[PDB]
C-alpha cells in the first residue's frame, strides 16, 4: 500500500529524490535507482505465494481494469461478476504441475477472500509495470 | 560397402587397488600371483553369447567405455594392446583370437579355478587352469605403468577373487619366488573393488556424474632425493658429526626402551633383548658406519638445500649439560640414556616449516639405500625375506610413520640448534542432447556439488568444441565454482566460492536475454553490479545445459523432471515466471559427454593450420596429396598424426617397360612419401597403422610404439608359434640420412616407399632406390592404413605420392574393386586425408549394467555378481572396424 | 573335411545313429567375423534331419561328429558348402563358413 501510494502521487516521488541527495544518503550499501521499490521487489515473491496459480487468468484482466483508472470498488465489483471465469484449465500441462505443487504445501476457499487477494496482488503488479519501463 | 546393424551385449570390468607396476624403484617384488574362482556361469543368458574372462591391464589407456568402442560392440579384456586376457580356450590381446591348448579343453565352466602369474625383468604372463598349465605365454610388453588384475563379463556370472593373505588361501601352491598377491596394497588405503574409468555412479539421490580419476604411475614409487654429491661439507660442520650421531642414537634407544627394549644378543621382543642400548663408540661396525653416515647425510642435505648456517654462539654449547632420568631408564645390564637438554631453545616457525623437508630427504635416502641392498615392499613384514612395509618413498606412507620421522628429525634439529649454529589431466563436459535446445522460454535447472574443486555449470550453444576449455570461447556462458568466476572469455570475479554438499542453480530467461545464477538458498550478486549477470546475450540458436567436471570430482546435475524431489524452486524460481527444464518428459533426458579416446576424423576445411591441397599427376609426376602449413609466421607447432582414409586388407587368409605377363599377376604395392626441403628428416615417421591405433603422445617415437608378442608354446619347448603384433609398423626418417649430413640443414628431398606383399603378408621399405634392412611380418586378414606422423619444421611438410613402380601395382589397384587390373594411379575423392582428433563427443547410454560387488568373507574372497542383461543396437562402420 | 573343435565338454555317448531327427542350435558367421545367420535371433532350433539332407553336407557331418552338450566350432571349407556359386545375396562364393553348433537332442 505504501509503494502504490508513492506511485499514485507526485509530491511523494520527488520528495524522496530531493531527500537522498540533500542528506548525501548512500542508498547502495544497504542494498548489498534505489527507492521503496527495492523492498517491494524483495518482498513480492512472498506476497505472491497466495496467487493461486489457477487464478493466473484472473490477474490478467484485473491489471487491465486498473489500467482503466477504475477505483477499488469498481474492480471489486468487476471481479465479483467473473467468479465463474476461474482457471479450470486443469487438463492443460502448464497448470498440471502447478496444482500439484500448491497441493503439496505444508500449510493449509471463501469468494470474499479470493477477490481480496487478487485485487491486492493486481494493484502492486499493475503499478510495478507502470514504472517497469522508465 | 554399407553400414551394418546387430545386437550386442554390454561389458564391464572390475579391478582391485593392487597396482603392481614397476620401473626401477622397488615398486613391486617382480613376480606376482592372481587367483579367480568361477562358481557358475549361465551360457547365453540373452541369445547372443556369454562373456567371462580374467587377465591383466595397464594404467596407460585401458578405458573400456560401455556401448561402442572397437569391433562388434563389446570391448572388455582383449581390447587394444593395453590389456591381456585368457578365456577358457583361446587367449586374446589386441582384438585378435589366438587359440591355445590346455588339458581338458573347455570354456570357463561353473566351479573352476584360474591362476595367473606376472613376471618382470623378463616380461611374461603365465596362465594356469586348475591343476594344469597352459600352452601359451607373453614375452614382450611395453611396460609403462602399473597393472590391474581385472575380470570381464557380459551378464549372468559368479566370480570370486582369491588374492590371498587370509584364511581363504590359494587353491594351488604358487611357483617358488612368486608373491602371494596380498601385498602391494599401498598403505593408508584399503583394498576395494572398483570399476575402471567410471563416469556415472549410483548415489543416494540417483545419478552422479563422475569426472576423471587420478592414479599413480610407474615413475612414482622411485625414491628421488636431492642431488648431494658436490656441496663440500666444511670442517666446522664435520666437528659436530659424532655428537649429533650420539644424540640421535641415544634418543633412538630411548624410543626403543619406551617399548621395554633391553640389552642382549637377540631380536624377537617377546625375548626383549635387541642390542640397541650402547653408546656411539660401542655399537658393532656395520651399524656404526650407517648411523654415522646417516647423521652425515642429514647435515649434508642441510647444507645442500640452503639455509647457510652461522656461528651463533659457542659458550652455550660449552655450558650445555645433560638431563636427569628416572629409574625406568636404568636397565638390567646397566646402560642409561644421556638426553641433552632441549627446552633451552625454540625454533623459528620457518625452521619448523623446513623440519619436514630434510625428514622427507632422509626417508628417501633410507628407501634408496634399502633398494640398493635389495629389499622390496610387502604388506606383511618379513625380515628373513628382505621385505619391509615401510619402503614407500614418502608420499604413500601412513601418518604414524610420517610423524615418527618428523619427531626424529625435529629432535635432531633441536640438538643441532641447541649448540648455537643458527640456521637461516583432461576434463569432461557433460551436455544434454542437441535435440533439446530451446530458443525462447524461461527455464531453470539445479546443479549439485559434492566435492569442492574446478567445476563449471551454465549454458552453451549446440556447436560446442569438446576439446577447448569450457567458457574460453564465445560458444558457452558458464559459471566457475572454485573461486567464483564468470567465465565468458575471461575470469572476472563474481560471487563467492561454494562449499561441499550445497547446490548451485542456473537460470535462463531468453525472452529478456539474461542468465542469472543462484547459490544455496539465495541469489548471488556480482562484485559491484546488480543481478542479470550476462547483460543481453544473443539468442543465436538456442541453449543447452552443460556441466564441467575436473580431475577427481563428482557432480549431481538435476535437470528437473522430479520437481517434488528438487531441493529448491520454492524459495526462488516459481515465484517468477519460470519452469523446470524437463518438466513434461516421460523418458529421462539422455546426455552427451566428452570422451578422451583419440579418434581419426577428416581434416576440416578452413582450418587455421594444416592446409591440404589435392594435386593431379602428370606424365612424369604421379598424383600427390600435399600438406602445407599456412601460418608459419608466429603460430604453434604440434606433432601431427595423419593417415589415409581407406583400408587395405591382406588377402589370402586361407625404361620402365611394364610387362603385362607379370604386372597382371602381382600382389605388391609401392606408394611412397616424399619429404620436402627444410623439414628435418629426423622428425618424419612413415609406415602403416591398423584400425586399433589410438596413441597420441607429445614425445612420440619408435620406442613408445605399442608392441606385444605371444608364444603359443608347449611343455617341451615348441616355440614354433611365436608371432607378434602391433598397431603401428613404420620406420624412422632419422635412419635414412647419410652420416655426412648431420650438422647442416638439408636442402634435398628424401622419398621413402612402402612395399607390401598381400599374398604372404610381407613388408619392406626403400628410400631413394636403396633397400633397407628393417621388415615386418603381419598376419592375414589385417587392415593396414597408409599412415604417416610428422612434427612440422617447415612451411611445406610432407607430400603423399600414390605412384607406381616397375611390375608393382599402385595403391589404387587394391584400394577399390573395379580398379583391380588397372596399372595406373588413381585418387578418387573418397581417399581423403584425416588427422588425429584428441577428443570427440559420445552418447551416454540410457541404462547401465548392475554389478554387485561385496566381500564374501575371509574364506570365499571378494564376490562379484551380475544377473540382468542389457542390449544395444550397434552400427558397425565396416572400413574402420569400429561400431 | 570339416573341423570338429569343441567349446564345451558336454556328454559323449549320445551319437546320432541314423534316421532320427536331431535338434541343434546354430550360429553361423562368415570370415572376418561377419555374421549372417543365427537361429538364436529367432529363438527356434533348426530341427536337423539326417539322410534327407536339404542342408550343407559339411554342416551335416559337423553335426554328426557331435553329441549332447558338445558345442562345436565348425570350419566348413568352401568345398562341402554352397560351392563356387554360393548363396546369392548372402554368402559370397568361395568362402569358409564358421558355425557354432550346439546340439540339444530333443528328438
Ligand atoms: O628398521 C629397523 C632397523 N632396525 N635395526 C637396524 C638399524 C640400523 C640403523 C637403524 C636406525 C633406524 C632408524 C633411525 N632413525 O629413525 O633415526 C636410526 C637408526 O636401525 C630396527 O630395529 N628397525
Amino acid at each position: 500500500e505504501i509503494f502504490i501510494y508513492w506511485s499514485k502521487s507526485h509530491n511523494f516521488k520527488r520528495e524522496e529524490q530531493n531527500f537522498v541527495v540533500q542528506n548525501e544518503i548512500n542508498n547502495m550499501s544497504f542494498l548489498t535507482t534505489s527507492l521503496i521499490v527495492a523492498t517491494l521487489k524483495k518482498m513480492l515473491p512472498i506476497g505472491l505465494n497466495m496467487c493461486a496459480p489457477t487464478d493466473q487468468d484472473l490477474i490478467m484482466l484485473a491489471k487491465t481494469r486498473y489500467a482503466l483508472k477504475d477505483t477499488d470498488e469498481e474492480v471489486r465489483e468487476f471481479l465479483q461478476n467473473n467468479l465463474h471465469l476461474q482457471g479450470k484449465v486443469e487438463g492443460s500441462p502448464s497448470l498440471r504441475w502447478q496444482m500439484a505443487l500448491y497441493r503439496g504445501l505444508p500449510g493449509r476457499d471463501d469468494p470474499e477472500k479470493i477477490v481480496r487477494r487478487v485485487q491486492e496482488v493486481s494493484a502492486v503488479l499493475y503499478h510495478l509495470e507502470q514504472t517497469e519501463h522508465p | 560397402l554399407l553400414l551394418q546393424t546387430n545386437l550386442i551385449n554390454y561389458v564391464t570390468s572390475i579391478r582391485p587397488n593392487i597396482f603392481v607396476g614397476r620401473a626401477e624403484g622397488s615398486t613391486q617384488y617382480g613376480k606376482w600371483y592372481f587367483e579367480v574362482m568361477v562358481d557358475e556361469v549361465v551360457p547365453f543368458l540373452t541369445a547372443q553369447a556369454t562373456h567371462l574372462r580374467v587377465g591383466w591391464a595397464l594404467t596407460e589407456g585401458y578405458s573400456p567405455y560401455p556401448g561402442g568402442g572397437e569391433g562388434w560392440g563389446g570391448n572388455g579384456v582383449g581390447d587394444d594392446l593395453y590389456s591381456y586376457g585368457f578365456d577358457g580356450l583361446h587367449l586374446w590381446t589386441g582384438h585378435v583370437a589366438r587359440p591355445v591348448t590346455s588339458p581338458g579343453q573347455h570354456l570357463l565352466a561353473p566351479e573352476d579355478v584360474v591362476s595367473c602369474c606376472l613376471d618382470l625383468s623378463v616380461p611374461s604372463i603365465s596362465f594356469r587352469i586348475n591343476g594344469c598349465p597352459v600352452q601359451g605365454v607373453f614375452e614382450a610388453f611395453n611396460l609403462d605403468g602399473l597393472f590391474f588384475p581385472v575380470v570381464s563379463f557380459s551378464a549372468g556370472v559368479k566370480v570370486r577373487f582369491l588374492l590371498g593373505g587370509r584364511h581363504g588361501e590359494f587353491k594351488f601352491l604358487p611357483p617358488p619366488g612368486y608373491a602371494p598377491c596380498h601385498e602391494a596394497v599401498l598403505p593408508r588405503e584399503r583394498l576395494r573393488l572398483e570399476p575402471i574409468k567410471e563416469y556415472r555412479r549410483e548415489g543416494p539421490r540417483g545419478p552422479h556424474l563422475v569426472g576423471p580419476s587420478r592414479c599413480l604411475s610407474h615413475t612414482d614409487f622411485v625414491p628421488c632425493p636431492v642431488d648431494t654429491v658436490q656441496i663440500v661439507l666444511p670442517p666446522h660442520l664435520e666437528r659436530i658429526r659424532e655428537k649429533l650421531a650420539e644424540n640421535i642414537h641415544e634418543l633412538w634407544a630411548l624410543t626403543r626402551i619406551e617399548q621395554g627394549w633391553t640389552y642382549g644378543p637377540v631380536r624377537d621382543d617377546n625375548k626383549r633383548l635387541h642390542p640397541c642400548l650402547v653408546n656411539f663408540h660401542s655399537l658393532p661396525e656395520p651399524e656404526r658406519n650407517y648411523n654415522l653416515q646417516m647423521s652425515g647425510e642429514t647435515l649434508k642435505t642441510l647444507l645442500a638445500l640452503g639455509c647457510h648456517v652461522g656461528m651463533a654462539d659457542e659458550k652455550a654449547e660449552d655450558n650445555l649439560k645433560k638431563t636427569k632420568l628416572p629409574k625406568t631408564y636404568m636397565m638390567s645390564n646397566g646402560y642409561k640414556p644421556a638426553p641433552l637438554d632441549l627446552s633451552h631453545v625454540r625454533l623459528t616457525p620457518a625452521q619448523t616449516t623446513l623440519v619436514d623437508r630434510l625428514a622427507e630427504n632422509g626417508h628417501n635416502v633410507w628407501a634408496r639405500d634399502r633398494v640398493a641392498q635389495g629389499w622390496s615392499y610387502s604388506a606383511v613384514q618379513d625380515i628373513p625375506a628382505r621385505r619391509n612395509p615401510r619402503l614407500v618413498p614418502y608420499r604413500l606412507l601412513d601418518e604414524a610413520t610420517k610423524r615418527s620421522n618428523r619427531d626424529s628429525l625435529c629432535q635432531a634439529v633441536r640438538t643441532l640448534l641447541g649448540y648455537g649454529y643458527n640456521i637461516e589431466d583432461r576434463v569432461r563436459i557433460f551436455r544434454a542432447e542437441k535435440s533439446y535446445t530451446v530458443q525462447s522460454g524461461r527455464w531453470y535447472f539445479e546443479f549439485e556439488a559434492v566435492t569442492t574443486g574446478e567445476m563449471r555449470v551454465g549454458w552453451a550453444r549446440p556447436e560446442l568444441r569438446p576439446d577447448v576449455e569450457l567458457g574460453a570461447d564465445e560458444l558457452a556462458y558458464v559459471f566457475n565454482g572454485h573461486r567464483g568466476q564468470r567465465w565468458h572469455l575471461g575470469s572476472e570475479p563474481f560471487g563467492r566460492p561454494w562449499q561441499s554438499g550445497d547446490v548451485v542453480g542456473c537460470m535462463i530467461d531468453l525472452t529478456e536475454n539474461t542468465i542469472i545464477f543462484t547459490l544455496n538458498g539465495e541469489v548471488l550478486m556480482s562484485d559491484s553490479g546488480s543481478e542479470t549477470a550476462f547483460r543481453e546475450i544473443e539468442i543465436g540458436d538456442g541453449f543447452l545445459p552443460v556441466c564441467s567436471l575436473g580431475p577427481g570430482q563428482v557432480g549431481h546435475l538435476n535437470l528437473g523432471q522430479d520437481v517434488s524431489s528438487l531441493r529448491f524452486f520454492a524459495i526462488c524460481g516459481l515465484q517468477e515466471g519460470f519452469e523446470p527444464f524437463a518438466i513434461n518428459m516421460q523418458r529421462p533426458v539422455t546426455t552427451w559427454f566428452s570422451k578422451s579416446l583419440p579418434q581419426f576424423e577428416p581434416v576440416p576445411p578452413e582450418h587455421p593450420h594444416y592446409e591440404v591441397a589435392r594435386m593431379d599427376g602428370t606424365v612424369d609426376t604421379p598424383p600427390c596429396l600435399r600438406l602445407a602449413h599456412r601460418t608459419w609466421g608466429s603460430q604453434n607447432s604440434l606433432v601431427e598424426m595423419l593417415f589415409l582414409r581407406l583400408s587395405l586388407p591382406v588377402q589370402f587368409h586361407q625404361d620402365n617397360r611394364d610387362d603385362p605377363e607379370i604386372i597382371l599377376n602381382t600382389t605388391t604395392y609401392y606408394y611412397s612419401v616424399r619429404v620436402f626441403a627444410g623439414q628435418e628428416p629426423s622428425c618424419v615417421w612413415v609406415g602403416w597403422v591398423t584400425p586399433d591405433y589410438h596413441q597420441h603422445d607429445m614425445n612420440f617415437d619408435l620406442s613408445k610404439v605399442r608392441a606385444v608378442t605371444v608364444t603359443m608354446g608347449d611343455e617341451q619347448g615348441n616355440v614354433h608359434s611365436s608371432l607378434k603384433c602391433s598397431n603401428c609398423y613404420m620406420v624412422w626418417g632419422g635412419d635414412f640420412v647419410s652420416p655426412g649430413q648431420q650438422g647442416r640443414i638439408s636442402h634435398t628431398d628424401l622419398v621413402i616407399g612402402c612395399l607390401v606383399d598381400l599374398a604372404t603378408g610381407l613388408m619392406t621399405f626403400t628410400a631413394n632406390g636403396k633397400e633397407s634392412n628393417t621388415f615386418f611380418q603381419v598376419e592375414p586378414n589385417t587392415k593396414l592404413f597408409p599412415a604417416v606422423f610428422v612434427l612440422p619444421t617447415h612451411q611445406n611438410v610432407i607430400q603423399f605420392e600414390l605412384g607406381k613402380q616397375k611390375n608393382i601395382m599402385p595403391l589404387s589397384a587394391a584400394m577399390f574393386l573395379s580398379e583391380r587390373k588397372n596399372p595406373a594411379p588413381q585418387c578418387p575423392p573418397r581417399l581423403e586425408v584425416q588427422m588425429l582428433m584428441p577428443v570427440s563427443w559420445s552418447r551416454m547410454p540410457n541404462h547401465f549394467l548392475q554389478v554387485e560387488t561385496r566381500r564374501a568373507g575371509e574364506r570365499l574372497g571378494w564376490a562379484v555378481q551380475c544377473q540382468d542383461p542389457l542390449t544395444m543396437m550397434a552400427l558397425h562402420i565396416p572400413e574402420e572396424n569400429r561400431c | 573335411g570339416v573341423e570338429i573343435e569343441t567349446i564345451s565338454p558336454g556328454d559323449g555317448r549320445t551319437f546320432p545313429k541314423k534316421g532320427q531327427t536331431c535338434v541343434v542350435h546354430y550360429t553361423g558367421m562368415l570370415q572376418n567375423g561377419k555374421k549372417f545367420d543365427s537361429s538364436r535371433d529367432r529363438n527356434k532350433p533348426f530341427k536337423f534331419r539326417i539322410g534327407k539332407q536339404e542342408v550343407i553336407k559339411g554342416f551335416e557331418e559337423g553335426a554328426a561328429q557331435m553329441s549332447l552338450g558338445q558345442r562345436a566350432k565348425l570350419t566348413c571349407t568352401p568345398d562341402v558348402a554352397y560351392g563356387a556359386t554360393g548363396h546369392p545375396g548372402v554368402i559370397p562364393p568361395n568362402a569358409t563358413l564358421i558355425f557354432d553348433v550346439e546340439l540339444l537332442n530333443l528328438e
